[PDB]
RNA sequence: AAGCAGUAAAUGUGGAGCCGUAGCGAAAGCGAGUCUGAAUAGGGCGUUUAGUAUUUGGUCGUAGACCCGAAACCAGGUGAU
RNA sequence: GAGGGUAGCGGAGAAAUUCCAAUCGAACCUGGAGAUAGCUGGUUCUCUCCGAAAUAGCUUUAGGGCUAGCCUCAAGUGAUGAUUAUUGGAGGUAGAGCACUGUUUGGACUUCAGACAAACUCCGAAUGCCAAUUAAUUUAACUUGGGAGUCAGAACAUGGGUGAUAAGGUCCGUGUUCGAAAGGGAAACAGCCCAGACCACCAGCUAAGGUCCCAAAAU
RNA sequence: GCUGGAAGGUUAAGAGGAGUGGUUAGCUUCUGCGAAGCUACGAAUCGAAGCCCCAGUAAACGGCGGCCGUAACUAUAACGG
RNA sequence: UGAUAUUGAAAUUCGGCUUUCUAACCCGCACCACUUAUCGUGGUGGGAGACAGUGUCAGGCGGGCAGUUUGACUGGGGCGGUCGCCUCCUAAAAGGUAACGGAGGCGCUCAAAGGUUCCCUCAGAAUGGUUGGAAAUCAUUCAUAGAGUGUAAAGGCAUAAGGGAGCUUGACUGCGAGACCUACAAGUCGAGCAGGGUCGAAAGACGGACUUAGUGAUCCGGUGGUUCCGCAUGGAAGGGCCAUCGCUCAACGGAUAAAAGCUACCCCGGGGAUAACAGGCUUAUCUCCCCCAAGAGUUCACAUCGACGGGGAGGUUUGGCACCUCGAUGUCGGCUCAUCGCAUCCUGGGGCUGUAGUCGGUCCCAAGGGUUGGGCUGUUCGCCCAUUAAAGCGGUA
RNA sequence: CUGGUGACUAUAGCAAGGAGGUCACACCUGUUCCCAUGCCGAACACAGAAGUUAAGCUCCUUAGCGUCGAUGGUAGUCGAACUUACGUUCCGCUAGAGUAGAACGUUGCAA
């Protein structure tokens, strides 16, 4: 089924960002690397 | 005895909002469209929609590509 | 303005109070500039910066609000000639 | 027959919504009270200038309302308004055609002849529309404030849907008149043809339509 | 619907107070602890009837069906699927 | 129905279940007195007893009773159907344009089906082969799209927007000249500037998907962050700002957190803006009249009958529309036999015949007069009995 | 005048007949190296003795298909009048036929 989940930025000030993902897929948490506003740069994004 | 239609969609107002010879500003819209009917000429760009678009000051004309196409094109004429 | 003096007057006196002379921001706040924003970078609202008191006319609001007209509801009484 | 009892959020009823002072699906009187009424009816003196709408959007909305469109008054800008001539352009209707998608007739043996189409197109008008900073004629247009009414429209011609190529039928597009328009013609006859009444005259020329008599003018 | 029953489940007020937060007498990181009072919440545990369940009752409310073959009944089915 | 106050004294058992007792409380129980009264009060005997009755708090049942709700569109209303969004046609070559007009979809999916850089060209046909359609993989020739493009349709796409590989996360942050659309609220496109980046040798491209549908104001409530405020001061409760979550509010600009029926017992305010009777327009339906002539008719189309097809008249039927009438135009059958039309039932005059005569059939002229009584049924209509020269069809609200 | 790179609606195209080569173009051998295959030096990328007009590319003819295309007439239609299907006046298709048509032209290395 199609949900909506949050990416909080990991061991630094949280930037979140909010985006969809099928669960039958991608049973686990996703990782990306987006752009962390009060950090000034790209940083990991967990969950 | 009952009907299985009257349903209709809200209309788009598509075509043409500039005329050929005429001035227009920096970013004013050209063409509204479905796909590609005109192509980009030159100082023209596409939306993200197909709309048209100058990117100049100048005076614009509908121009012929090829065979079976056509394109716009802006001037900057002063 | 209330009050006080005056013929139930006119107008004396009375400066609590009100509007204007400066805006922007949710607020702390800063100020011809302020908010957003890392950054007048761009953008929004301001820098016009002449008002104020009484009164004729038009319209609006609160009071029945241009006039006449119900079927009904509630409260207290009068009736078994 | 006389004297008494049961009172309205009640009483009585061998039962009919029947009776409780000529009234009862809930008695009468006085108060809240000038209840509320998006609904009918009515609204009192005179001249001058201008002069509509019956549409869109949304609506517990559909004979109601709000914003926009159309009218009027005051101030401001001022050529930005209208018609025609020239040039340029976007857009596939009428017609036509079978190259695509479907439909179809007769001969051959994939091809030659012949036809059909709102949701077919190898093609393609007349008109209408957007512009120029290009000429001639004309008189509007835009902005800010005060006050509105309108949201039931009708007929004629024409382009279409619906119906039955029926309706003084119904629903849209485009012009005119009535609405809010008197006068002449069509016998009479809001919507058809001509033509827009400031006032007075026992003056002249015309339009539509007419000139044997009614009845003005050619037997 | 009514009557009787209690094996289990759900179930209020009222009792109970495991823990948590606010404040500050004292410490030192030099913006982390923190006893006593007062104060805002409190969970496990106990808690009736009812309901979910078991049985009876129809002169209680109510209900009392379809397709398909077959002669010692020619048409029809006594009888059977 | 349970807890608690009135409410007390003793004693068994894992402060409590459970048992006795009397003083609270109760008796429309007996006797005495006030008192000629047994309403009341007092006294004395019995009965019951910390129960019951009464106060406060809590759970359950409760049309017995009360206040309200029960949508709109609609060729009258009711029943049926529809309500928000997307694509094509009607739509009259700019845009816009209605009808319970003609056709279909949506309330999602994708972690690569996104970004970037390189490379490639489809469908269909014949030929020869373990022969399942030579079309299940194979190699040729022909082939400008008839192939594919997540999903409906339209418009585009072979520069490919189509197919395959390597790297990657721009499906980023703050914004934004200008413009389309438009009553408002909303919706859509957007060059460029700054901060981070990915791919590419570089110029460059990248703010999701070839485009257009996949969505819901405000109030209130929850979860994170924070240069904010915090009612004598310092904190904290509680607010503000930023991010985000919860509605088939689908009658989809959403009345409230919360809502169905009958009225022939009915009432008031309006409307011919809207139906039932009659008038008016039309003639699908209805009733009559013709055109053609394959045929039937012992031969022979037309004495008589007239298949398949075609053209009219009338306004007596059932309907269509909704133009007058809702401050009222009384609706079926009967009594009455008045008045009119001719598409003539009898009488009067004729042509043809498959007319021997007596009867007939069909067509033309003709409206002067005439055109019965009963049984059944409220009936119109219809069946029947007995007659007659004949027992005609229609109009007149 | 052979080659490189740009602009023009196939009047540039397709098809058939003919001429030619080591300046240039092109076919050709090979996989040691940078590179590569769902497998295959076919392709791509490289090292290059010689060898061929056979094939691509340019050259002359070709109206056999494709493309372009007048004139006259017709259909349709703006406006005007009569009336309901006919005049008058502008504009002007489609199809078909007469016809072009085997391309014209820019900047530079040489030749």
């Amino acid at each position: 089924m199609r949900v909506n989940v949050t990416l909080a930025c990991t061991e630094c000030g949280d930037r979140n960002y909010i985006t969809t993902k099928n669960k039958r897929n991608n049973p686990e948490r996703v990782e990306m690397k987006k752009f962390c506003s009060r950090e000034n740069k790209q940083t990991l994004h967990r969950e | 005895s009952s009907t299985k239609n009257g349903r209709d969609s809200e209309s788009k107002r598509l075509g043409a909002k500039r005329a050929d010879g005429q001035f227009v500003t920096g970013g004013s819209i050209l063409y509204r469209q479905r796909g590609t009917k005109i192509y980009p000429g030159e100082n023209v760009g596409r939306g993200g929609d197909d709309t048209l678009f100058a990117k100049i000051d100048g005076v614009v004309k509908f121009e012929r590509k090829g065979r079976d196409k056509k394109q716009v094109s802006v001037y900057a004429v002063a």
